[PDB]
């Protein structure tokens, strides 16, 4: 059941876990030969193609959060903010 | 004769202490180090059993027998093993030797390296003989048999260094010591009372003179003597553990040249 | 079993001195260190492997 | 490029406590009833005995590597017998209306009372000292 | 078979410390006394204070005397074997007499330090070693994944790994399914 | 006047003995009877070597050659203790010792013996020491009521 | 009852051959089955 | 079993060579050479002369685990100096002492008696 | 399934988070990778060389899931691979692997690891990993867990790898730290005296793998140049950290060196042991981990070790009989206190003898008895052991141990070399097991010393039969208990983790369980996560009324109280100021109510707790920053200030909810951080204390502000599981007064046991 | 006893008192004699503390229970892993102690709602659990440019 973008209440942070599956799953799909959005500059190992997407923020997933009773924000990757 | 100095004070067959002086720790402990593992000697390093009815097995006499130390000295004219365009093994990378015993006596009988036979070729190069050093040259005791035991085998030599078992080394302890009072400070003597009552005077020490207790520290000396003594087990005879091992160096080194000329 | 070839630590032979050091004992009447010191094995480590060898091979030939 | 504290010390008192090689020798100067050494050395790359005296100069050089001597086989800036290189750490005891400036050479400690060189000592490290005897 | 010692196998002496061969050094690369002596064996300092084993050290103590001198040293319990006559007898036997000495750097002949406590010390080869113990289950065709092993994977959060390695093998089969009812109802 | 050295014994404050021990070296067991000087060692130590010991190899009996168990461990080389306790000699510890006298020491140097673990000599080993025996026998039956 | 050691129960095992002594202390043991 | 046989310590794996020479990063006139097939024995002599030669601004050796016997020296030198050039320059030093200590030793085994 | 288990070594020469696999092992433990035109060139090398030459591959499969056995493929030389097929390759060098250490009694005993393919057999791992996994090399074996896709690498690798443990939530520090030999070590090498020449120190620097090359300058010029101990090590902690700590007796000249002091990543004094480099609350690890991050940090401790283990392989440490013999008067002296022992319960005998002694009030005569001769018997005992302990000088190997921190505490030195001490079954004396008597070589009714157990001699120099006879009755006692706790850990282990196991951090920063419900309505009152918590003083709490308002109170108005002009730009124009004054006033209001908070949340008075953001590093670090001149007025401005820091308060959020209940909520969790900033950055203090530039201060705050943001805790943390181990673990580590304790104790509690062993009043 | 207190001037001091410590505990009736302080008398058992004092002051005498375990050891646990603990015991109101198919048939019959948010109730259906990093779900962001 929704949350407006505005009014979004939890953190604009990524947390470590959303960082560990996102980058994980970036990587099982570029180890799945998929197409990349970065330059590759010199790159070969998946993780680390993935972890340069993110660091140059041209992975476009949506991380979408449960809270307790049903409810959802949904927060892009593109906007989290990486620390 | 200019540089590293020697200087003898014992001699025997079997050792030979001696006093290097002007030289550097490094080159001193670089040649102790090469004489205990890198000088060729010949050793047992195969046996094929034929019968071995004794009371041990078979890889322990071998292992027995690749230690019995044989003659060495002309070890250069040996090739190794691995070098040589023979199949396996042949004359000029290898002494065959044969053990054949049987306890013939009622009283037991013992299997000693004299027993061992060569059956190849030497080339008159001398090399091969179990070595013999007891007054009743027997050498080794390699075995017992009972009454109705037997023991046949044979196996082969190689020249081999003792960095690839221990079996090949010539050298047995070598001494080794430097400023035997304590000048330099390389060491600090624990003690509970008094450092000089309770650690024993090296014998090493009257070669050199006391400290004199004013004396002030001195900060420039260098490790520049060194009290040596190279026993030999045998295979090789003693002066020549050391000459080989002051030429085993300077192969080593030399190789490094001849491989920057490759670049 | 038997006495061993080499010193584990220095390797000096040690193999060819087991006769004699018995002989030693029982036949001149020496002292275990005295006869050690006589084959010629001044350090602790070959001393200790003549002093503490046990033949057992002695016991193993008795069998048929 | 400078020199820039130098004086004459007198030598109250020298401790080795516990140490062989190094003592804390508590010294004075001839001249000012308010400037104080107290200060580690070692001894044995130079002794230093109950009221000696003594020749003091904080200097600032004669960071890149080090090279060995050579440079050193004429370009001394030193005539002197004993020469450490340390780093300021100050505490500006900055007590009384006179200073103190601390001093360590890797570890082997140092620290100056006085005050008539506020505008002088490096708020820094690159600091040398020496000694003559 | 014959056994050679090498890297993981057991050894103890008779003082209730075990330990395991962590590397073997040729005799060059050892340390050396000297008269040119040098170890069968190092074992670490750390082992000793806390477990106050004093037996040990006297053992090795007496143990050097006696190769030395050539008697069998009586290490029985409740006599008036004392330290302080072991010591003793090893001064007269031209050692320093707790049992130190001088050592020297393998490497570099250089001398050391401080000096080292070195003289025989009996110790056992005990039996079970890093051949029977090396398996390594990884199929063709402890050592497991139990309850406490989950437990710190959730404490980390992999749920990834978690369901991997819990699954079956056993193929996800696929299923339609009522969205009022859920049973496994659906003709599709 | 006593032994500054020696342990401190509390005397005979006693003239009514009926009896005396004939050894206090005999509250031991067998195993406990091979560790040297275990009134130098705390208590739980002791207690442990008398299990180790039990897993120690050495030369079981004289007659292993012709035994076939399932398995057995002899040492090539078994020597007596340097020290050995009185016990000792009623057990034949010497006679069929489970142990070598090695040269030992107590060092840190390279930091690979950390952890209660230990470096040993490779050429050491070339020569034998701690090698050993290892036999294993297999079985089997045949038919049986089919 | 030799055998299984069906008696109290552990009561026969087999001996012990590791090593002389693990024998002599196998021969030697004692278990008491089951207030200090 | 998993031990590496004991002619790897001295003898050398197809594909590989005496030394590999690598320019230094850090540093100029730099380089870390890695002898293979060797040890202490020549690591420590080779180092230590280098340290005679007053051109010489560093040297220094390594043998990083001792499982494998191979060693990094690393030197660096004076403007105008080949490092490479002062490796010969000591490696023929030493040759030379020896060389002699060989000389000054089969004299005075002879000037002897057993 | 894809694992394996062998012993374990230490290894100084591997880094933190690797692990040694053995080849053949390496061999038999396989990845299924897929083939990409970026590695289709190395997976086609290792399907070349095949199963049994390792980097190599056991299987092929292809698009349609064929499986290729490379062993036995009559075309296992022949394959071409496509695009999408997979390889099944052995694991090699830097594949991420999970390794685990039984019983698995918290998380850092699993943790993640970079594969290091090596020969012999064991798994080797490095000293420092040692003690979370509690493991050592006699014997112990570990499981290594190769990971099967690349998601679940990544899981390992970016949460469970060794480096992010270094500091764990269990109890707020690091969890690994330096040991035994490079301990030993690295204090030896730290001393006064220790200097090094230049050989031996180029060969130091070498041995650090991130050197920059440059010799750093030597401390020594003049004879000899000779650098100290110091210097060299402080070549492996990297620049830009900074740690300060004061000893019993420290100053900034430590006479003895003591303490520790470090700028800029360079030592300037104190000897380096367990306090600095071990695994302690505010040591280097700790430091370094949170300024530069967990990879540099895990790569400081194989630094270090290098360095350190170098250095010890030439210096050289022993011990020996030596080191435990006592000087013959001192053992005079120890057989005289062990006299006057025996003489004081002598008389405390003859005393209850003629009966005379008095009970104190519910307790027997008996007891009173005993109580009063164990305690003379101890006393004795610990008299003796300090006695020893005096008495052995600073090159007693046994002390360097125990000075360093590495290994042995007093009670050895005390037990080997002055007296072992009074023995003990169930809290009391021998007990007269035969009829009024420990054993039948004593008479009846004896409670002397000797006669039920008190062991006299030390283990140099043996114990007596009776006395042997009483240690063991003793070391039994020992043994039984521990089985006993072993086992009673363990259980109580197992089930608080499956009763917490569902808890878990929620987006709303609530914490529950697996039916909605809550718990804590913000995880740990505060919403942070115990890794990013440490030690801080909270200064308002703490001392006189006067000294309060000197180090607080700004009186603009007042030509005694204001602030200095040299202490500021604006400080003659501002003497006399009405309204920074009210300001001002405000501000101070603030810290005196702060003060009294606080006072009633810690009624005992303790400054220091944990909080996260370690604001004193902070500020240290922009004075280091900003090259600080205590010697000129700050730029800073009071409304700068003043209003500065009201401000960065709104923004260090844990919650964030529109509605007033999250709001009050929000403020109620960061109020006691709230309080510590406050005092910490107050105008005086910023001013006279710290003296801040403007921008240093600007720095301080945006930092403040990053560092506590990045405090809070994670959303899906599980917690419970957490809790669990926590309090798990530590209750292992129990191996050890006249009320119930330790594990029974915490046992009565959770199982909420209506019928307690000892039940107790406090009454005031 | 000493006791931390603030002086007149401000700065804690120790300032003695005597405490009495009992073997047995009636709390509800020791706290009303005359002469003593009923603010702060305690006991080690919780149990009586929840009856007398109520739940709050239960879960603040548990945890000090647990702490004073944990810490008589020598050791240290952050707060917030036995406050969790704690609040776990006391949040139905009470202490509670924390220590196949028939229990299908009662799920049954009593229409059990199982959340499946568990780890093996996840691994039986094939799917990651909602915790750590399966606790929210990625989808593909088709909002991007
Ligand atoms: N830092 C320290 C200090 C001491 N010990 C110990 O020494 C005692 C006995 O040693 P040992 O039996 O060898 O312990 P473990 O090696 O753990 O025994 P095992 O591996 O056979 O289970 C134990 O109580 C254990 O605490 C330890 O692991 N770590
Ligand atoms: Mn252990
Ligand atoms: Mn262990
Ligand atoms: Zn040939
Ligand atoms: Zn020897």
């Amino acid at each position: 059941k929704a949350i407006p973008k505005d009014q979004r209440a939890t953190t604009p942070y990524m947390t470590k876990y959303e960082r560990a599956r996102i980058l994980g799953t970036r990587a099982l799909q570029i180890s799945m030969n998929a197409p990349v959005f970065v330059d590759l500059e010199g790159e070969t190992d998946p993780l680390r193609i993935a972890m340069k997407e993110l660091a140059e923020k041209k992975i476009p997933l949506v991380i979408r959060r449960y809270l307790p009773d049903g409810s959802f924000e949904d927060w892009s990757v593109e906007e989290l903010i990486v620390d | 004769e200019e540089g590293p100095q020697v200087k003898i004070r014992e001699a025997s067959k079997d050792n030979v202490d001696f006093i290097l002086s002007n030289v550097d720790l490094a080159m001193a402990n670089s040649l102790r180090r090469v004489m205990i593992a890198e000088i060729p000697t010949l050793a047992i390093d195969s046996v094929e059993v034929e019968t071995n009815t004794t009371v041990l097995a078979d890889e322990f006499i071998a292992h027995r027998l690749g230690l019995i130390p044989l003659q060495s000295m002309d070890i250069e004219q040996l090739e190794y093993s691995r070098d040589c365009f023979c199949e396996d093994h042949c004359d000029k990378c290898s002494v065959v030797l044969t053990l054949q015993a049987f306890g013939e006596s009622e009283s037991t009988t013992n299997v000693y390296s004299k027993d061992l036979v060569i059956v190849s070729n030497l080339m008159g190069r001398n090399i091969g003989h179990p070595i013999i050093q007891d007054k009743e040259g027997n050498g080794v005791l390699i075995c017992k048999l009972r009454k109705g035991q037997e023991l046949k085998l044979t196996c082969v030599a190689k020249k081999g260094i003792a960095k690839e078992h221990a079996k090949w080394g010539p050298a047995a302890a070598i001494e080794f010591e430097y400023d035997p009072w304590n000048k330099l400070k390389h060491t600090d003597y624990w003690y509970e009372q008094d450092s000089a009552k309770e650690w024993p005077q090296s014998k090493n020490c009257e070669y050199e003179d006391p400290p004199n207790e004013g004396d002030p520290f001195d900060y420039k000396a260098q490790a520049d003597t060194f009290y040596m003594n190279v026993e030999s087990v045998g295979s090789i005879p003693v002066d020549q553990v050391v000459v080989r091992g002051i030429d085993t160096l300077q192969k080593k080194v030399a190789s490094i040249l001849l491989a920057l000329t490759q670049m | 079993m038997i006495v061993p070839v080499r010193c584990f630590s220095c390797g000096k032979v040690v193999g060819d001195k087991w006769e004699s050091y018995l002989n030693l004992l029982q036949e001149d009447e020496l002292d275990e260190g005295t006869a050690l010191s006589r084959l010629g094995l001044k350090r602790y480590c070959c001393r200790r492997m003549i002093l503490t060898h046990v033949d057992l091979i002695e016991k193993f030939l008795r069998y048929n | 490029s400078n020199t820039l504290f130098d004086d004459i010390f007198q030598v109250s008192e020298v401790d080795p406590g516990r140490y062989n090689k190094v003592c804390r020798i508590e010294a004075a100067s001839t001249t000012q009833d308010q400037c104080k050494l107290t200060l580690d050395i070692n001894v044995e790359l130079f002794p230093v005995a109950a009221q000696d005296s003594l020749t003091v100069t904080i200097a600032s050089s004669l960071t890149r590597s080090w090279r060995p001597p050579q440079a050193g086989d004429r370009s001394l800036a030193d005539d002197y017998d004993y020469v450490m290189y340390g780093t300021a750490y100050k505490f500006e005891e900055v007590s009384k209306d006179l200073i103190a400036v601390y001093y360590s050479f890797g570890g082997l400690l140092m620290r100056l009372e006085g005050n008539y060189r506020n505008l002088n000592n490096l708020k820094q490290e690159n600091a040398y000292l020496l000694i003559r005897r | 078979t014959t056994k050679i010692p090498q890297i993981g196998d057991k050894f103890a002496s008779r003082h209730g410390q075990k330990g395991t061969i962590g590397i073997t050094y040729r005799r060059e690369d050892m340390p050396f006394t000297a008269e040119g002596i040098v170890p069968d064996l190092i074992i670490n300092p750390h082992a000793i204070p806390s477990r106050m084993t004093v037996a040990h050290l006297i053992e090795c103590l007496l143990s050097k005397v006696a190769a030395l001198s050539g008697n069998e040293g009586d290490a029985s319990p409740f006599t008036d074997i004392t330290v302080e006559g072991i010591s003793k007898l090893l001064r007269e036997h031209g050692y320093q007499s707790r049992g130190f000495e001088v050592m020297y750097n393998g490497h570099t002949g250089k001398k050391l330090m401080a000096q080292i406590f070195f003289g025989p010390t009996y110790y056992q080869r005990l039996r079970h070693m890093v051949d029977d113990k090396i398996h390594a289950r990884a199929r063709g065709p402890g050592l497991r994944f139990g309850e406490m092993e989950r437990d710190c994977m959730i404490a980390h959060g992999a749920a990834s790994f978690l369901k991997e390695r819990l699954m079956e093998a056993s193929d996800a089969f696929r299923v339609h399914i009522c969205g009022i009812c859920g049973l496994m109802t659906v003709i599709a | 006047d006593v032994d500054p050295a020696k342990r401190i014994r509390v005397s005979h404050h006693a003239t009514t003995f009926t009896h005396c021990e004939i050894h206090p070296s005999m509250i031991l067991g067998v195993a406990a009877s091979i560790i040297p000087f275990p009134d130098h060692n705390q208590s739980p130590r002791n207690t442990y070597q008398s299990a180790m010991g039990k897993q120690a190899m050495g030369v079981f009996l004289t007659n292993y050659n012709v035994r076939m168990d399932t398995m057995a461990n002899i040492l090539y080389y078994p020597q007596k203790p340097l020290g050995t306790t009185r016990a000792m000699e009623y057990l034949k510890f010497r006679e069929l010792p489970a142990g070598q006298n090695a040269i030992v020491a107590i060092a840190c140097y390279s930091g690979y013996n950390q952890e209660d673990s230990m470096i040993m000599n490779q050429s050491s080993i070339d020569r034998g020491l701690f090698r050993s025996l290892f036999f294993r026998s297999y079985m089997d039956q045949e038919k049986k009521y089919g | 009852a030799l055998a299984t050691g069906n008696w109290g129960a552990g009561v026969s095992q087999v001996l012990n051959r590791y090593t002389y002594s693990s024998t002599l202390s196998h021969l030697r043991r004692t278990n008491t089955p089951i207030a200090k | 079993m998993n031990a590496p046989d004991r002619f790897e310590l001295f003898l050398l794996g197809e594909g590989e060579s005496k030394l590999k020479i690598d320019p230094d990063t850090k540093a100029p006139n730099a380089v870390v050479i890695t002898f293979e097939k060797e040890d202490h024995t020549l690591g420590n002599l080779i180092r230590a002369e280098l340290l005679n030669d007053r051109k010489v601004l560093f040297a220094a050796y390594k043998v990083e685990h001792p499982f494998f016997a191979r060693f990094k020296l690393r030197i660096q030198t004076t403007e105008g100096y080949d490092p490479k050039d002062a490796l010969k320059n000591a490696c023929n030093s030493i040759i030379n002492k020896l060389g002699a200590l060989k000389t000054n030793f089969e004299t005075e085994w002879n000037l002897q008696t057993l | 399934d894809f694992s394996a288990r062998t012993v374990i070594s230490g290894d100084p020469n591997l880094e933190l988070d690797q692990v040694g696999v053995p080849k053949s092992i390496a061999k038999t433990l396989t990845y299924p990778e897929v083939v990409t035109p970026y590695n289709i060139d190395r997976l086609t090398q290792l399907v070349r060389n095949g199963p049994n030459e390792h980097p190599g591959a056991k299987y092929v499969i292809r698009d349609s899931g064929d499986r290729i056995d490379l062993r036995y493929s009559k075309r296992a030389g022949d394959i071409q691979l496509q695009y999408g097929w997979k390889v099944e390759r052995h694991i090699m060098d830097n594949d991420p692997v999970l390794f685990n250490r039984q019983p698995s009694l918290h998380k850092m005993s699993m943790m993640a690891h970079r594969v290091k393919v090596i020969p012999y057999s064991t798994f080797r791992l490095n000293l420092s990993v040692t003690s979370p996994y509690n493991a050592d090399f006699d014997g112990d074996e570990m499981n290594l867990h190769v990971p099967q896709s690349e998601e679940t690498r990544a899981e390992l690798s970016q949460l469970c790898a060794v480096p992010l443990q270094i500091v764990s939530p269990q109890s707020n520090k690091p969890c690994m730290g330096i040991v035994q030999d490079t301990l030993c070590g690295i204090r030896k090498l730290t001393l006064r005296d220790t200097f090094i020449e230049l050989d031996q120190v180029l060969n130091m620097l070498y041995w650090v793998p991130d050197w920059d090359g440059v010799i750093p300058t030597p401390a020594i010029i003049k004879p000899k140049p000779l650098w100290s101990g110091k210097q060299i090590l402080s070549v492996a902690i990297p620049n830009g950290i900074h740690l300060q700590r004061f000893d019993e007796g420290t100053t900034l000249l430590s006479p003895k060196d003591n303490g520790m002091l470090i700028i800029d990543g360079q030592i300037i004094f104190g000897v380096v042991e367990k306090k600095t480099v071990g695994s302690s609350n505010g040591g280097l690890i700790h430091v370094v981990t949170r300024e530069k991050g967990p990879q540099v940090c895990a790569k400081l401790f194989g630094n270090i070790q290098k360095v350190v283990n170098f250095w010890l392989l030439h210096n050289g440490f022993s011990t020996g009989i030596g080191d435990t013999i006592a000087d013959g008067p001192t053992m005079r002296e120890i057989t005289e206190t062990i006299a006057e022992a025996k003489k004081k319960v002598l008389d405390v005998t003859k005393e209850a003898q003629a009966n005379l002694l008095t009970a104190k009030h519910g307790m027997t005569l008996r007891e009173s008895f005993e109580d009063n001769v164990v305690r003379f018997l101890n006393e004795a005992r610990d008299k003796a052991g300090r006695l020893a302990e005096v008495n052995l000088k600073d090159l007693n190997n046994v002390k360097q141990m125990v000075m360093a921190g590495s290994k042995g505490s007093f009670i050895n030195i005390a037990q080997m070399s002055a007296c072992v001490g009074q023995q003990s079954v169930e809290g009391k004396r021998i007990a007269f097991g035969f009829v009024d008597r420990t054993l039948p070589h004593f008479s009846k009714d004896d409670y002397s010393p000797e006669s039920k157990g008190f062991v006299e001699n030390s283990y140099l120099r043996g114990l007596t039969p009776q006395e042997f006879f009483f240690h063991a009755m003793g070391g039994r006692e020992g043994l039984i208990d521990t089985a006993v706790k072993t086992a009673e850990t363990g259980y109580i282990q197992r089930r608080l983790v499956k009763a917490l196991e569902d808890i878990m951090v929620h987006y709303d920063n609530t914490t529950r369980n697996s039916l909605g419900n809550v718990i804590q309505f913000i995880y740990g009152e505060d919403g942070m996560d115990a890794a990013h918590i440490e030690k801080q003083s909270l200064d308002t709490i703490g001392g006189s009324d006067a000294a309060f308002e000197k180090r607080y109170r700004v009186d603009l108005l007042n030509t005694d109280h204001t602030l200095d002009p040299s202490l500021l730009e604006s400080g003659s124009e501002i003497l006399g100021d009405l309204k920074l004054q009210v300001l001002l006033d405000e501000e101070y209001k603030q810290l005196v109510k702060d003060r009294k908070f606080l006072r009633e949340v810690f009624v005992d008075g303790e400054a220091n707790w944990p909080l996260p953001v370690n604001i004193r590093r902070i500020i240290q670090n922009a004075q280091q920053t900003f090259h600080i001149d205590h010697t000129k007025p700050s730029d800073l401005t009071i409304k700068d200030i003043v209003l500065g820091v009201k401000d960065l308060q709104e923004n260090l959020l844990v919650l964030r909810g529109k509605n007033e209940i999250i709001q009050n909520a929000q403020r109620d969790a960061v109020t006691l951080f709230c309080c510590l900033l406050r005092s910490r950055l107050a105008t005086r203090r910023v001013l006279q204390e710290y003296r801040l530039t403007k921008q240093a201060f600007d720095w301080v705050l945006s930092n403040i502000e990053a560092q506590f943001l990045r405090s809070v805790v994670h959303p899906g943390e599980m917690v419970g599981v957490l809790a669990a181990q926590s309090i798990g673990e530590p209750a292992t580590q129990m191996t050890l007064k006249k009320v119930t304790s330790g594990v029974p104790r915490l046992k009565e509690i959770l199982n909420v046991a209506k019928n307690m062993k000892t039940p107790s009043l406090t009454v005031y | 006893y000493d006791r931390k207190v603030p002086s007149p001037t401000g700065e804690y001091v120790k300032e003695p008192e005597w405490v009495l410590e009992t073997d047995g505990v009636n709390l509800s009736e020791v706290m009303t004699v005359p002469g003593i302080d009923p603010t702060r008398i305690y006991t080690n058992s919780f149990i009586d503390i929840m009856e007398v004092l109520g739940i709050e002051a239960g879960r603040a005498a548990l945890y000090k229970e647990v702490y004073n375990v944990i810490a008589s050891d020598g050791s240290y646990v952050n707060y917030r892993h036995m406050a969790l603990l704690v609040d776990v015991m006391t949040t139905q109101g009470g202490l509670t102690s924390v220590t196949t198919v028939e229990i299908l048939f009662e799920a049954g019959a009593s229409a059990e709602l199982d959340d499946c948010r568990g780890v093996s109730e996840n691994v039986i259906l094939g799917q990651m659990a909602p915790i750590g990093t399966g606790a929210f779900d990625v989808m593909i962001d088709e909002e991007s440019l």
